[PDB]
């Protein structure tokens, strides 16, 4: 007559690294590192962003004629801008303190 | 037409895992950026079955 | 694809016997423990019996002890509840419920993730 | 036997309301609590396990909290399809026991 | 046949993390220590959640642009993010390495703790085989096996029967 | 009546962290293992002091103001402090969580280590009851109890008397 | 003469971290548990390498200069490096303190694990002296000692001889 | 509010006996161990005796062993030192001292946080 | 018996001086050292316990350091009320023993 | 300064006996275990025997078991290999090798850090 | 007996090449592998121990990697004095065994 004390095993091929050993097979594990993105531009906490279509931020703010006019009161969680916008500062000249202005208008209620 | 708590310029990170290796710059409620390839916590036992 | 199917319920006189059947499919039925949960009309849920995956261990509520016998058939993937000495207070809709697994181990004490439509047993 | 006391026995609310249902246990059941949603004529559906974990395929407006003796199920923003009866179930030890039940109904 | 935790794990233990295997006249089988599995599942779930939920962070921003004649300020911003990247990466690596070693030790302690509870119940009514199994010096029917697993085995009940079986071995 | 560490702690043990309870012809009472309490008190005091005293910090400054047309530099300063806030908060939370679990394990090991020392002294002159107590198979007068607590109990002195009491149980 | 791990270490154990000392008719000597030493050496080497190799850092730069009218930006750079200095210093101190305590516990567990393996082999063919040594209740020739150290000692082979020697002690 | 009061000292011939009393108030006297510490005129401090909180365990310096007996009264919150076979070298000012508690446990081996004014015993 | 050797037997200093008194033990007493201040005709007063911990109500100019065998009591800036005799006491094991004593006196 | 010196090899008829010597200097020879490793002409390295530091434990390859005996002299700091019943397949260059120490312990199972020039044994 | 299979049996390369030699074990030998360099007529020289650790006085162009069953010795940039035969040796358990050997030769 026998009684034994044992523990659980399965066919899991997962391995984890400990501070003393490497590639230790384990019955189950849990990753805490996010490695995947959905590849989409989304709302941020249910707040839509501002899409600049093909206009730079100075062009949209100043009202470049080729840019969509802000017809109604709006809000956005962030501003999305094209890497090389088609419509920018159409009349040559420097736009002063653009970086500081971005801090003011990127997220608005 | 999607909603996320963390957004990057190459894609959204809709994750509550504490770490991410996707992109250095992000906006919102985001995991901390790391250069680790894998961060896997053991939850089960040592899988060394008897022959 | 994963769902249970109860059967065998019906109108029965007091003191008679019935055997319920719970046909399982879509999942490894022989790895899970199983439970029977009944609900009287207009009342709450009452757990009555449970059996381990291999059928070696069986648990019963006090209200059906000595009269109900749970059992299972591995080859048929079917769970049974033999009900003896039926009483009017046994009248209920009888469900077979699968306890949830966690961390890859089929623990019998957990929440119930799968239920069937249920079968009705009326004792009068 | 561990007895689960569910409060309130019933509550009336409109769509978009915040609904709180509590489940009280006679002794420590750690995290082994479950929440079920049941429409008339249908079997119960598993919503929350582990007293806080969301079941796969269940909207994120359902949330659970608690540990040991007191547990709470919260519906942040009610929907038309959320009007049903809700049960708390313990999984600490045999016999498995359920709460008295909570019907969420229109006003 | 059939050995214990000293020689490895059991593929047959499917309903719990820790358990027992028995053999007597009435048969054999595996059975999980449900309560010990319960207590360890809570501990592991809490540890993972604590490592995850404690990451309560400030609002992350991507505004890191300076004008054309401020490249030195841009470099300062670049190396600030480099510093935090090194801090979080190193701490995250060693956190996982340390916790993984402790988690495996946690399972070993739980298994050993079941082994000690059975050992102190059987006392000298059984012989420790050294492989995680015990050689009961008396007939142990299915009720007896359940009493051992429930912590209600009586030493003095089988004491006389075990003593006669021991002196035969001597 | 009166059980040991398996079933919980003692409200009657007031003069130490770890100790013993005895019962014989001459009476009963609690008594703390003073030396084991000493060694653990030093360890806990050192651990708290190390966590506190190792925080050797540079001089903290509040000069974080930039001019009106340098809001981007102010934002860089704002997010630099946000980064350190996240780093210190997360590390502080898990430091306390990890150390608290280890501190409780530290007390458990100390209690178990007293239990093993008594177990190896009594050998089979006593029966391990499984609740942290031992059933002495011989008369153990107040001198005998002190010898057990001092680590000077003699196995061969009470060996014959214990053997006769054991065969009665068999 | 000659005691075990309870009273300290051995200057005579030179060919391993953990080992045994024996005495019988044929002589005496020290002998290291080579395999246990192997397994622990790998663990300690891995731990040190993990603490060292995981420090994968970005390219370090010394470009931290700003113009004469940007002293506030220089101060921001100064306090950024102060913040990382405090973060790395505090984490490095407690890393070494925590790991050193665990490393010593690691050696204690390995020593205790050899002691348990010998204890469960000898069973009651020997008497645990409580100092890390066992009083073999039978003649144990050099082959017998090697079998104990290899885990192949047979309990039932010397069982009758040990039983007669035990009842003399009683 | 927390202070001790020694009494019973005086001029005594060699070989005679005295009993000292230490009246405690303001603190749970029955939770602490207690000590007696004496100081000869112009000399240092010498610990002579100590007793556990419940009086079950008693410790004596070699210089007073077999002649001094410590004791306590729980209901009176008083500590006693019975001094027999007094010698001229026993002449000292006798203090009763309370060992400090730490981490909430009343350890008898610690520093002495409370002392009384002391009582003088002169043997000649 | 653990013997505590106190140095110096006496020292003279003025107000505002830094005074160092050492206590040496025959064997390791870890942290169980105490420092006492005694004015003539009065009982000793507990200043330092744990060989470094300041007793409640004692100015921060008194500090203690040491572990195992060698211990030091330091008065950073002397005051008029600090002229007294100081004793070190071990608490490692019975019998409790004190140092020879150190009188701090005016020059 | 640290090096070994083998000797005793030569031409020998089948079935005869030879004893090899390995003179060690520059290091604490009595702290290390020692090994003999032979290499047949044009072939690889083969380990044949090893001995612990105190000579109490000895290990042999199956190919030389019962015919070769290793041994050492502490006072002479010399290692020996007695070779009996020599066969043509025993022909090789014989090296004495020192296992490397690590973490300050002289483990016998490790890499071999010190070798001598070797001595040649030809059996024909 | 643990058998070590060395690949390739030989290889030809020029100075400055990158040379890879592998050693395969029948069972887990953890980290107890050694690499040796042997010129004709000379005893073997210890290059790598612990399967990765560089032996004192050995150029940093020699590196080793592997754990358990598969191990690799890499010469990043060959030199004239590196043309020899290389052996892998296990140190896990008795009997000590060596690989078949690898001769690095000029093309
Ligand atoms: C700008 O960016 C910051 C950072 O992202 C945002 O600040 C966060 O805001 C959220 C929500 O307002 C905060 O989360 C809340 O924390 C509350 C306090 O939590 C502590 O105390 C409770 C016990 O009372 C503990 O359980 C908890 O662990 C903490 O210790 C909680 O009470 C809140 O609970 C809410 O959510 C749960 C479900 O998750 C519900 O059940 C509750 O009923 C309740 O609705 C919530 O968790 C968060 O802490 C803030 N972080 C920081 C760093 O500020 C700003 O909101 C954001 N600004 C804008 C405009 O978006
Ligand atoms: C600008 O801001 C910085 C940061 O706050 C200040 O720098 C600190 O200055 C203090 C005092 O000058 C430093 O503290 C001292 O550290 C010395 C070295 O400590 C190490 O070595 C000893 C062993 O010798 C260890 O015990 C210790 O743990 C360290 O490992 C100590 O020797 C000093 O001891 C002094 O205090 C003790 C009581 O605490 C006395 O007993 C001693 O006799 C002695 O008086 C002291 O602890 C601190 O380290 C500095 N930190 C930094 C980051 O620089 C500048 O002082 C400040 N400038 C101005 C003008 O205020
Ligand atoms: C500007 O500054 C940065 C930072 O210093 C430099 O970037 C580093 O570049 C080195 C070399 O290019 C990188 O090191 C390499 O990492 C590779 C990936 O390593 C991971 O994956 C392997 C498994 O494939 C794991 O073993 C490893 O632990 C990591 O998880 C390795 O594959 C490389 O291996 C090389 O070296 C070994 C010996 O060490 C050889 O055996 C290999 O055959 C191979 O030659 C190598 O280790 C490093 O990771 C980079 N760090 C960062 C932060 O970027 C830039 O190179 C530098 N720019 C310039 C121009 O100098
Ligand atoms: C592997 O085993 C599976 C059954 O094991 C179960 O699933 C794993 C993931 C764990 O959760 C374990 O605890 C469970 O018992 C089979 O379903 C599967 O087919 C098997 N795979 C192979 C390739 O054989
Ligand atoms: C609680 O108990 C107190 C006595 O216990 C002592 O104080 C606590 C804080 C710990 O230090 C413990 O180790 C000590 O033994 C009483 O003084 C107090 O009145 C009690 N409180 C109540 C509400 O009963
Ligand atoms: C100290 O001991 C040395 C021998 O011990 C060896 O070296 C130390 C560093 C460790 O590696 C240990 O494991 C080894 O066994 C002597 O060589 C040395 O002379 C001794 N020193 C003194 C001062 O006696
Ligand atoms: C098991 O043993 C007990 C003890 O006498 C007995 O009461 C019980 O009937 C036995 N069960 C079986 C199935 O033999
Ligand atoms: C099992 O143990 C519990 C106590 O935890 C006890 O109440 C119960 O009666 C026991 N049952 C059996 C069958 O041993
Ligand atoms: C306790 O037992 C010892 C052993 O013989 C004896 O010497 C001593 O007098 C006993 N003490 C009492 C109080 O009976
Ligand atoms: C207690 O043990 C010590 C050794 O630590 C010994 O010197 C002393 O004599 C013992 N005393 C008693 C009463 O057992
Ligand atoms: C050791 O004991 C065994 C058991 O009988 C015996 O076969 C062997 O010859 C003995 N060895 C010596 C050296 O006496
Ligand atoms: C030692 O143990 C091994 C198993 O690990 C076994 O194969 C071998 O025969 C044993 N040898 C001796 C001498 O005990």
């Amino acid at each position: 007559d026998q009684i034994c004390i044992g523990y659980h095993s399965n066919n899991s091929t997962q391995t984890v690294n400990t501070l003393l050993e490497s590639n230790v097979p384990v019955t189950s594990s849990h990753s805490i590192l996010e490695k995947e993105h959905n590849g989409l531009l989304c709302k941020l906490k249910g707040k839509a962003p501002l899409d600049l279509i093909d206009c730079s931020l100075p062009a949209w703010l100043m009202g470049n004629p080729k840019c969509d006019e802000l017809l109604t009161a709006s809000e956005w969680a962030y501003i999305k801008e094209d890497p090389e916008p088609e419509n920018g500062i159409c009349f040559p000249g420097d736009f002063d303190s653009l970086e500081d202005l971005i801090l003011l208008v990127s997220n608005t209620d | 037409d999607c909603d996320t708590i963390c957004q990057t310029k190459i894609g959204a990170i809709n994750s509550t895992l504490p770490f991410q290796n996707i992109h250095q710059n992000a906006i919102g409620d985001c995991p901390k950026y790391v250069k680790a390839q894998e961060l896997v916590l053991a939850t089960g036992l040592r899988n060394n079955p008897i022959k | 694809q994963v769902q249970l199917v109860e059967s065998g319920g019906g109108v029965v006189q007091p003191g008679r016997s019935l055997r319920l059947s719970c046909a399982a499919s879509g999942f490894p039925f022989s790895s899970y423990g199983m439970h029977w949960v009944r609900q009287a009309p207009g009342k709450g849920l009452e757990w009555v019996a449970g059996v381990s995956y291999d059928g070696s261990y069986k648990y019963y509520a006090d209200s059906v002890k000595g009269r109900f016998t749970i059992s299972r058939d591995s080859s048929k993937s079917t769970l049974y509840l033999q009900m003896n000495s039926l009483r009017p207070e046994d009248t209920a809709v009888y469900y077979c419920a699968r306890p949830s697994a966690i961390f890859g181990i089929y623990i019998i004490l957990n929440g119930l993730d799968v239920w069937g439509q249920g079968t009705t047993v009326t004792v009068s | 036997e561990i007895v689960l006391t569910q409060s309130p026995s019933s509550v009336s609310a409109s769509v978009g309301d915040r609904v709180t249902i509590t489940c009280r246990a006679t002794q420590g059941i750690s995290s082994w609590l479950a929440w079920y949603q049941q429409k008339p004529g249908k079997p119960p559906k598993l919503l929350i396990f582990g007293a806080s974990s969301l079941q796969s395929g269940v909207p994120s407006r359902f949330s659970g909290s608690g540990s040991g003796t007191d547990f709470t199920l919260t519906i942040s923003s009610l929907q038309p399809e959320d009007f049903a009866t809700y049960f708390c179930q313990q999984a600490h030890s045999f016999p498995l026991t359920f709460g008295g039940g909570t019907k969420v109904e229109i006003k | 046949a059939i050995a214990g935790f000293i020689e490895g794990g059991w593929q047959g233990l499917i309903d719990g993390w820790y358990g027992y295997h028995h053999q007597n006249s009435e048969g054999s089988g595996y059975a999980a220590d449900k309560e010990a599995t319960q207590k360890a599942v809570d501990a592991i779930t809490t540890k993972v959640n604590n490592i995850i939920d404690k990451m309560n962070t400030q609002f992350e921003s991507t505004a890191k642009e300076f004008n054309k004649i401020e490249m030195r300020i841009k470099h300062l911003s670049d190396r600030v993010d480099d510093g935090f990247l090194d801090v979080w990466s190193y701490n995250a690596e060693l956190l996982v390495l340390l916790e993984n070693e402790r988690t495996l030790d946690f399972h070993d302690a739980n298994v050993n703790n079941l082994y000690q509870k059975v050992k102190v119940q059987l006392k000298d009514n059984a012989i420790d085989m050294g492989n995680g199994c015990f050689k009961i010096l008396h007939k142990c029917n299915n009720t007896c096996m359940d009493d051992i697993k429930n912590g209600t085995y009586n030493y003095y009940e089988y004491r006389k029967e075990s003593h006669l079986e021991k002196q035969k071995i001597d």
